[PDB]
């Protein structure tokens, strides 16, 4: 009836939606993958920083 | 977020088209019920009618 | 989370509620139904005996 195509209208739209919704799970997970990268080499910034400034106060 | 509205939003159409039936399902037993009372009302005086016939 | 939990939760039950409220509603259609057919049918034959007496 109209209940059933508007069920499988429904229906294929919880299914893109949910779809879109793992989608972009997945994208801003590599983002966030990508951001603590980032963070790391951030801390290995820091810590060369420190350790060649450390240096240089030596001297 | 994201798929989370859209599945509420799948839920909540359930919701509607379930408790719509269910209403109108009500409906109709009350109006089925009533239509069979009032044959039995009429079944009834047709009896009393028969009766005084036979009398 | 909590949010989710508890809304889904919540409107999957109305749609039971709403569901089996509507079954049981039709399930008592179907029966007053067919005892009002059976009303008319004895009415029927209560009409024809009637006229018969009244010949």
């Amino acid at each position: 009836d109209f209940d059933d195509i508007h069920r499988k209208r429904m229906e294929k739209d919880l299914n893109e939606l949910q779809a879109l919704i793992e989608a972009h799970f997945e994208n801003r997970k590599k983002e966030e993958e990508e951001l603590v990268s980032l963070k790391d080499r951030i801390e290995r910034r820091r810590a060369e920083r420190a350790e060649q400034q450390r240096i240089r106060n030596e001297r | 977020m994201d798929a989370i509205k859209k599945k509420m939003q799948m839920l909540k159409l359930d919701k509607e088209n379930a408790l719509d039936r269910a209403e109108q399902a009500e409906a109709d037993k009350k109006a089925a019920e009533d239509r069979s009372k009032q044959l039995e009302d009429e079944l009834v005086s047709l009896q009393k009618k028969l009766k005084g016939t036979e009398d």
